[PDB]
């Protein structure tokens, strides 16, 4: 009638909605939900940790063929080597030990983390009774553990966030020390103050099991002052220790690159390189088109070799595929963009909280300095402006000196090599922190700069302009949903000034940044497009520039080379149909065409009505929804940064090709 | 070819507030159609309130000009105030100097514009009135000392001629509008009545005698005249609030016309009606002025018009339509808006108006 | 006013006294038979080129959307035209002067090779 | 380039009557591509006699 | 090198399409009013006299 | 109304 | 503070921690401080404006 | 949820005098100090001063 057509395209509408994605938003969450639902996803960590150490299994020590290898496993297989649970041992009888050791690992993390779920849940239930003793235990006020638990925090348990910050800090020494003697009785690994070996990481772990104890004790009884993440922890509190993770994730990552790298951590990593890797979805032993089974030997359709029965999969030595830096290099992309979403999210969230407390008038009413900072409207146009210079220098020059290193390459107008950038490289006082310092890692530096720098743009904005902006205070104007993706075509157009599309836009701006750190730790040239490409000089690079590696190939022709090994296996060629599919949906999202896609599923729900009397029969009142542009921005902003991120993926573990021959020059 | 380069600016503010930065540039390569050549002009205005108690503001003119290397200047200084709805008043003094002559005047006059109907028929069912038909009635007491013998030349033959004469009052158009003004009054629609001289008498003022000579015309419009149709308009007293200041000038010679007119004003922004403000509509006679004078060379135009908005400020019902836009700037060129130039320079009357409100 | 011309040249001569005083502290070795003096010069002037070049490009593709008109109905199809001929014509008189041939001079144009 | 042209369009046709009558069928169209020199625009008019 | 300049100038102008047709006209609005705020404070007090330019953005038409 | 038609049109002066 | 159906906080300050469909929380923080200066003996204001 | 103050000052009268060329910033006024007094113990505070 066409009203009740209108209460169903009135029911996306991104006015203030449930969100399913939202259920579990901090608003309606409180305090002890927070600790019962990290418990409890403490407990599924547990579970799945245990899970990835029963893929790592090789030998099933009761007696079984074991699992092949995997990137679940083969990530965190260094570090079991390293507290002696796995091995990198080449005889079955070493290695029924490890198979056992991991099961009973397994086996203790499922129990550990069935317990930690069980807690989360009372937790979450607001149900922290003791069933053997029949009491209930007060959130606000309890005591720790008992005598331990007035010892220090002499009663009273923290009843503000900041007040919590130091009995976390002695929670967190508890941990530390327990996995320190953890260590040295059941991994033995005493602690040697010896930086060269694991029981360096038990000495540490003693170490900072007593400065985050001596600090505990100092924050419990000195507690500090942020003072507005006190009240609205649920998302000012979240979302600085959110974008703290990031940084401290990134950092992790950075940490990752360099240690894995070195001597000390040969036995774990540099080690993987002695080894053959049965991956799933590798090439298998391939058979005609005849074959009639009949194990034993052959008969009918010989397989690719006569070994490996029917379909096993093919062994792949870790020395051409580099398998050390390649599992090097997924952990630290994990973690760097782990980190870099994380610090994203911070800032969103922090963004949330700060438009909301601008809506209510809590915005002036903050005392803190990371707010009377801001609250400007100048400052925040200087900042912005400067960040958004900085940005354009540093990325113009970069890329510049990128578009002329691959015109010298490929001598377009008639240049040449030695016309390029090749003598651009770190200063000496900076060529420490590279190996072959050269104008790749120049060039790296300035990109991740020009990235970060891209980023933080939209990152300020967010910030600054959650709820109004110079533009829309000079317009009559204002911003308060976080998540209205537009006001309309006024003003020539209002499209994504929400925090909410500033993060969308902010982490594909970052998506470039931060694929140009695939490029480099898969050592990819990015210092020109066109690299190892045999078109006019772009092979002369190594002699040039007097390289001591060779890398993959240049920014374009890295899409060339290592693809010849994505493409060589079926599983990650279906990971590159998957993620390029995925990827480029979200155009029907982030193209300014969601009425269009409106207009069509009305067209499309009459017809369907139409199509279902003219041939079939009774009402057919269901009607196709379509993704409002706030719900079209987030899928579509899933869809992208998956697309992107399943393939970087690829261009990570399909193998480093990196080799350390500087291929001659062309003459 | 005589190309004819133009560049216009209009910048409003906004609110209530209905002023305008007005800045013009002119480049014309024709000659200019002046017997005396070359014409070089400058002309500042001036007007700030005085007391906006009762209406009074001081607006000051400085007319500067060199025509065949003789220098002429006239200052004047106004207290002009809207005495009635219909009514105004004014005083003030000035002087005119020319070479080495130079006679100084002061004077106090009242101008009373009556339109000839006030009918709401016409004010329900035009949204935009423009030809509004009616007369000034000027009443004008102006003194004038007599120290130079020029002057005492000017005084004794002006009172001679009033009493030979009897069609003094009407042969005084001859005089009184030199060269193609004549024309121009009849072009532009208006009609000056035969002039009402109340008295010529002199008497012995502070240094020397006074030439006080009241007089008075009635002076009409067929709806085309600025001065009557647009009374209440082209006096913006209710909405002047800070000093005010016109800029103009034209340097001019037998093979070229150079213009640069400078602006701060209100008045530059009316509400068309119902919180729709629009620039106001186009003052028909300086068109029909520059009609007689625009239209004796073919010129290729290149005009750029930068209307820039306050912000917020919306556009509608551009015509002809703005060229180019850059949210605010608003610029016309080329197209139709060059086509209207021309018309409007040759001496057009044709409608360009530009309806926007926030 | 002239100041932007002077800081457009000013921050691009700094660039030229930047880019060639740091190829003297970045220790390399250039190429077999090159000068260290000019060698840096040659991709900073590369490098002011193409940032040169687009800012140019964008200003006067911006500027001929402003001043293209319908008075443009001829020199807008005859300027592509001629600039077409320019690079035709540069792709014998500068770029590759000759068509093909052996160090004799020979011509091989079948497949007799 | 050239100046600025403004092209008008029109057409005229008469058609006469024979002998002493003095009739005669007036049709013209015509197109100024030139802003009218009125102060309000757009104006129309249907004229009838 | 031809076709790799041609294939590399093709991916260049396909993907800044996206700077377009993506839901983002009002941020690079918001954007370029900094970029003219910040273009004439540059100018203002570390340059001299005013800077009147202001950043065009296309409209989403 | 014919008025109304051209008051109610998108700028069609673009380059 | 269990505002009734279809009601809304708007400026609660000190800021209430946990919105839960209709009813509010406050714990901690400002309001821990506020509740300590009024015991006290402070008089500063604590007003819950709300509309529907 | 604070308070913030500034305090800008230029007058005579900062220091008196106490014999034999000894001079002193001037006694502290008391009505300030007691009228702060009995608003300022409402929260307990830890206040990092410094005067130069
Ligand atoms: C690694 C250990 C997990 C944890 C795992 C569990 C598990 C598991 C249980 C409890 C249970 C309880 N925990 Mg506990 N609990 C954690 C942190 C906390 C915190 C806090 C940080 O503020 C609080 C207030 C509580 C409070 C409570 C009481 C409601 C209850 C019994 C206390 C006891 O026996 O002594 N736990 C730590 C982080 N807790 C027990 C319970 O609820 O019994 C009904 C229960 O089964
Ligand atoms: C909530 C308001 C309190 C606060 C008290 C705590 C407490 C208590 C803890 C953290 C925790 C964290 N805080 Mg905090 N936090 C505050 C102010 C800050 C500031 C700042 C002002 O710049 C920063 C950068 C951080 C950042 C951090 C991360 C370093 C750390 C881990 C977060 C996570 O895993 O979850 N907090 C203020 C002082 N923060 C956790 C941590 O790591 O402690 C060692 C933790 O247990
Ligand atoms: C280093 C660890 C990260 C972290 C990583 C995660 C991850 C990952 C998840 C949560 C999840 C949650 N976290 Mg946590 N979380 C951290 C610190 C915090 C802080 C804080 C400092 O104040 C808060 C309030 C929360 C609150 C929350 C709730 C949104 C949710 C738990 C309840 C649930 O539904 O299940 N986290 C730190 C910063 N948190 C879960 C969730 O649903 O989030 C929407 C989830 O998947
Ligand atoms: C011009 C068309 C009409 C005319 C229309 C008006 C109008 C309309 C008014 C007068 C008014 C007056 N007229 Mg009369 N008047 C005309 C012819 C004359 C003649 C003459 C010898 O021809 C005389 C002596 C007068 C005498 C007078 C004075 C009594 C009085 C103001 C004098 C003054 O301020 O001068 C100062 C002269 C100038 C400032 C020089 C600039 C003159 C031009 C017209 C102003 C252009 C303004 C510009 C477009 C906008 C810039 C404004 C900036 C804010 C400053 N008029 C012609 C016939 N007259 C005013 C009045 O009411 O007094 C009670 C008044 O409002
Ligand atoms: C209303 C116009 C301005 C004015 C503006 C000019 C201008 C402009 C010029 C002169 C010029 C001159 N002025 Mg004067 N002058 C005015 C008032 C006077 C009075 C007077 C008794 O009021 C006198 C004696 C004079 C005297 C003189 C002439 C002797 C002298 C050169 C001849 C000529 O052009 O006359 C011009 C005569 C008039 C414009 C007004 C003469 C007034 C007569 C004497 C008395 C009024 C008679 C009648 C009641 C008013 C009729 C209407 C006016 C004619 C418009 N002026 C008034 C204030 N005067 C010339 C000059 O300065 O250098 C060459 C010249 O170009
Ligand atoms: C994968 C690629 C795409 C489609 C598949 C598709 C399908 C589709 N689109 Mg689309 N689209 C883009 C991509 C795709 N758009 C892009 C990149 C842009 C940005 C330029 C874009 C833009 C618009 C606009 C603007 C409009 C639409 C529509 C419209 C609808 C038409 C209805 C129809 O005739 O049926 C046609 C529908 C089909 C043939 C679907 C059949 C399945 C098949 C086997 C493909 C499988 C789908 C997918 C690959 C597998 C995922 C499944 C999952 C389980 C893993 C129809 C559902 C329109 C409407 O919604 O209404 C008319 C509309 O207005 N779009
Ligand atoms: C090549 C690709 C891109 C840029 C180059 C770029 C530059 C840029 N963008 Mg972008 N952008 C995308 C691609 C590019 N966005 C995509 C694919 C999306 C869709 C997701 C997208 C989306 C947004 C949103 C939503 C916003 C912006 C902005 C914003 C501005 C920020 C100011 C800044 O950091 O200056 C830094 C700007 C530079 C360093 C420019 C110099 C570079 C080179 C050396 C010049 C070459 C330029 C071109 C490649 C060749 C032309 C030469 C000629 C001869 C052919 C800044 C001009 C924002 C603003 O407007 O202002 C804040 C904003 O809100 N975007
Ligand atoms: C190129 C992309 C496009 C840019 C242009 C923006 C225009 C977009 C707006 C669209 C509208 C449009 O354009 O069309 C319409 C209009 O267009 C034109 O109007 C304008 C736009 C006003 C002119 C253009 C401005 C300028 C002349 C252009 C050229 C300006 C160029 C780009 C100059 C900027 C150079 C950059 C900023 C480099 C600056 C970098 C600064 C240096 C490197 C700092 C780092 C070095 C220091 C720290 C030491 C280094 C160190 C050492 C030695 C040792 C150790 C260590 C550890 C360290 C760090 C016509 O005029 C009108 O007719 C037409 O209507
Ligand atoms: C914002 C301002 C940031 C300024 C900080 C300067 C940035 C320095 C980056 C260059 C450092 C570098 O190349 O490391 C140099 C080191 C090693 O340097 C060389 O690197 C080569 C890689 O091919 C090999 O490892 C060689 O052994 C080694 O010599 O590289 C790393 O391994 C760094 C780890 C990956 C860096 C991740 C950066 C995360 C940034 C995310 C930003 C996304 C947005
Ligand atoms: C008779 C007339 C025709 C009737 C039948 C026609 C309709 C049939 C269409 C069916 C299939 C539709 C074609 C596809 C439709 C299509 O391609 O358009 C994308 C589509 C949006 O479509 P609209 O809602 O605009 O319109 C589609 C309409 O057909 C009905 O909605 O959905 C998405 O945005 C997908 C994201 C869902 C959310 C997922 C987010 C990401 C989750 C994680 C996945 C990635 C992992 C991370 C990697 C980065
Ligand atoms: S194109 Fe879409 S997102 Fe942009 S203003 Fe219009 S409706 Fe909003
Ligand atoms: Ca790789």
């Amino acid at each position: 009638d066409a009203a009740k057509m209108r209460r169903f395209l009135f029911q996306r509408t991104e006015t203030r909605s449930t969100k399913w994605y939202q259920i579990f938003d901090t608003e309606k969450l409180d305090d002890e939900q927070v600790v019962g639902g990290h418990l409890a996803l403490l407990g599924v960590l547990g579970f799945i940790m245990g899970i990835y150490y029963i893929s790592g299994i090789q030998v099933f020590p009761w007696g079984a063929p074991g699992f092949h290898d995997n990137w679940f496993y083969l990530t965190i297989k260094p570090r079991m080597v390293s507290l002696g649970i796995d091995t990198y041992s080449t005889k079955t009888a070493d290695l029924e030990a490890a198979g056992a050791r991991l099961l009973g690992w397994a086996a203790f993390h499922f129990l550990v983390g069935s317990v930690l779920i069980f807690g989360g849940w009372r937790h979450w239930t607001h149900n922290l009774t003791n069933p053997f003793t029949g009491r209930c235990g007060n959130f606000r006020d309890f005591r720790f553990l008992g005598k331990f638990g007035d010892v220090v925090f002499n009663g009273t348990s923290a009843k503000s966030y900041k007040e919590a910050l130091g009995p976390h800090a002695v929670y967190m020494s508890l941990l530390f020390l327990g996995w320190g003697i953890v260590m040295w009785a059941i991994l033995g690994f005493a602690p040697i103050p010896d930086f060269q070996t694991i029981n360096s990481e038990t000495f540490m772990s003693f170490v900072f099991a007593v400065i985050f104890f001596a600090l505990g004790i100092y924050w419990w009884n000195n507690p500090p002052n942020a003072a507005i993440h006190l009240n609205d922890d649920m998302k000012a509190a979240f979302s600085v220790h959110l974008t703290a993770i990031g940084y401290i994730n990134i950092a992790l990552g950075c940490i990752a690159f360099v240690a894995f790298q070195q001597p000390s951590f040969a036995p774990y990593y540099k080690e993987l390189d002695k080894l053959v890797f049965y991956l799933y979805g590798e090439p298998f032993n391939r058979v005609s088109f005849n074959f009639v089974e009949q194990g034993g030997k052959v008969i009918s359709g010989a397989k690719e070799f006569a070994d490996f029965p029917a379909y096993a999969i093919l062994p792949k030595s870790g020395e051409a595929f580099g398998m050390a830096r390649v599992v090097t290099n997924l952990i630290v992309f994990n973690h760097i963009i782990c980190g870099v979403l994380y610090v994203f999210a911070g800032v969103y969230h922090g963004g949330q909280y700060l438009l909301k407390i601008q809506l209510n008038g809590m915005y002036n009413q903050i005392k803190s300095i990371w707010i009377t900072k801001g609250r400007d409207q100048e400052v925040q146009v200087k900042i912005l402006g400067t960040v958004m210079a900085l940005c354009f220098a540093t990325m113009l020059s970069v890329y510049a000196v990128i578009v002329w290193n691959t015109i010298c390459e490929l001598n377009i107008f008639g240049t040449n090599i030695t016309m390029s950038f090749y003598w651009l490289k770190p200063l000496p006082i900076f060529q420490w922190m590279f190996a072959d310092p050269s104008i790749n890692d120049w060039v790296m530096a300035h990109v991740i700069t020009a990235g970060s720098l891209f980023s933080l743009i939209a990152l300020v904005r967010i910030a600054f302009f959650a709820h109004t902006s110079p533009l829309w205070d000079d317009l009559g104007l204002k911003k308060n949903s976080y998540s209205f993706p537009c006001l309309g075509p006024v003003y020539g157009g209002t499209c994504g000034v929400s925090i909410q599309d500033q993060l969308w836009f902010a982490m594909l701006w970052g998506i470039k940044g931060l694929s140009a750190v695939c490029w480099y730790i898969d050592g990819a040239w990015i210092a020109s497009m066109m690299y190892g490409v045999p078109a006019a000089d772009a092979k002369a690079w190594d002699s040039i520039a007097h390289l001591h590696h060779h890398y993959t190939s240049g920014i374009f022709y890295y899409f060339w080379t290592e693809t010849v090994t994505i493409f060589s296996s079926s599983h990650l060629s279906t990971i590159l149909m998957i993620g390029h599919l995925v990827w480029f949906i979200s155009f029907a999202v982030w193209f300014e065409d969601r009425g269009s896609r409106l207009e069509g599923a009305d067209i499309q729900t009459r017809t369907i009505r139409w199509l279902g009397k003219k041939f079939l029969n009774r009402d057919v009142n269901f009607r196709f929804p379509v993704l409002t542009i706030s719900d079209s921005k987030l899928a579509g902003t899933f869809l992208y940064f998956g697309g992107t991120f399943m393939l970087v993926f690829l261009f990570l573990a399909n193998g480093f090709y990196q080799t350390n021959s500087p291929l001659p020059p062309p003459v | 070819v005589t190309t004819a380069h133009s560049d216009y600016e209009i910048v409003l503010e906004g609110g209530s507030s209905s002023w305008g930065k007005v800045k013009a540039r002119a480049k014309v390569n024709a000659p200019p159609a002046s017997p005396l050549l070359p014409a070089d002009c400058d002309v500042k205005l001036n007007v700030k309130p005085l007391d906006p108690a009762k209406g009074f503001v001081r607006i000051s003119a400085v007319f500067e000009s060199i025509v065949d290397s003789t220098k002429n200047k006239l200052t004047i200084e106004a207290d002009i105030a809207n005495e009635t709805k219909e009514r105004r008043i004014s005083v003030g003094e000035g002087m005119v100097s020319v070479g080495d002559f130079s006679h100084t005047f002061s004077f106090e006059g009242s101008v009373v514009n009556l339109f000839y109907y006030r009918s709401d028929a016409v004010r329900r069912n035009v949204p935009n009135p423009i030809y509004m038909q009616g007369r000034q009635f000027h009443d004008i007491l102006m003194k004038v000392p007599l120290d130079n013998n020029d002057l005492i030349d000017t005084w004794e033959g002006t009172v001679k001629a009033i009493g030979s004469t009897g069609a003094f009052n009407d042969w005084i158009r001859d005089f009184w509008f030199i060269g193609p003004a004549f024309t121009a009054l009849n072009e532009g629609g208006q009609r000056i009545s035969r002039i009402e001289v109340n008295g010529l008498n002199t008497e012995s003022g502070p240094k020397g005698p006074v030439g006080v000579s009241r007089w008075r015309f009635s002076h009409g419009g067929s709806g085309m005249v600025d001065s009557i149709s647009r009374w209440a308009e082209l006096f913006p007293s209710d909405k002047l609030n800070r000093p005010a200041q016109v800029e103009a000038g034209f340097r001019s010679d037998s093979q070229g016309i150079e213009v640069k007119v400078d602006g701060e004003f209100p008045g530059v922004s009316v509400d068309a009606g119902g919180g729709l403000r629009r620039i106001l509509n186009h003052p028909l006679i300086p068109l029909v002025h520059h009609g007689m004078v625009g239209k004796f060379n073919n010129f290729n135009v290149d005009a750029q018009l930068k209307v820039v908005l306050p912000k917020g400020y919306k556009i509608r019902y551009a015509a002809p339509q703005y060229r180019s836009q850059n949210l605010e700037e608003y610029r016309w060129s080329g197209g139709a808006y060059a086509r209207w130039v021309e018309h409007v320079c040759k001496g057009g009357v044709g409608q360009f108006e530009i309806l926007y409100a926030q | 006013n002239g100041k932007l011309i002077a800081l457009a040249v000013g921050g691009a001569v700094l660039m030229g006294a930047l880019f060639f005083s740091v190829s003297f502290l970045t220790g390399y070795i250039p190429a077999p038979n090159h000068s260290a003096i000019l060698t840096p010069l040659r991709s900073f002037m590369g490098w002011f080129l193409l940032i040169f070049c687009a800012s140019i490009i964008i200003m006067g593709l911006g500027k001929m959307s402003s001043a293209i008109s319908d008075k443009w109905f001829l020199s807008f199809p005859l300027s592509i035209f001629v600039i077409v001929m320019v690079m035709f014509l540069s792709l014998r008189v500068y770029w590759e002067k000759g068509r093909t041939t052996t160090v004799d001079g020979k011509y091989i144009r079948t497949t007799a090779e | 380039g050239s100046n600025d042209v403004t092209t008008a369009h029109s057409d005229y046709e008469i058609v006469l009557e024979g002998g002493s009558s003095s009739w005669g069928k007036v049709k013209a169209r015509a197109k100024v591509n030139a802003p009218p020199a009125s102060p309000l625009l757009p104006a129309d008019c249907d004229v009838k006699l």
